[PDB]
């Protein structure tokens, strides 16, 4: 999060203090190139495109 | 998240109370039942034995 600005934090099904909480048995991250402007379009659950 | 926890504890409680309310029901049958049958063993016991 220090390294880069967040301009968007969401966190669906899950709470980010019992993460760091409760050690997890993996951690996934996913590098998209992705636009700031269409936040509406990405989402968990979306009809955008 | 607490507020999430505290939906789900809401729940689990209204079905453990209702699981209760079986279980007492089945007992006041079998007691009223069972007044039946030691009523049944008093008469056996005299007219038999």
């Amino acid at each position: 999060l220090s390294l880069f600005s967040v301009n968007d934090f969401t966190c669906s099904q899950i709470s980010p203090a019992a993460i760091a909480s409760n050690c997890y048995s993996s951690l996934i991250l996913d590098y998209f190139s992705y636009p700031l402007s269409m936040k509406s379009d990405l989402s968990v659950s979306s009809a955008g495109p | 998240d607490v507020l999430e926890q505290d939906a789900q504890i809401d729940r689990l409680i209204n079905g453990r109370l209702t699981t209760l309310n079986a279980f007492v029901a089945q007992q006041l049958v079998r007691s009223e039942s069972a007044a039946l049958s030691a009523q049944l063993a008093k008469d056996k016991v005299n007219e038999c034995v």
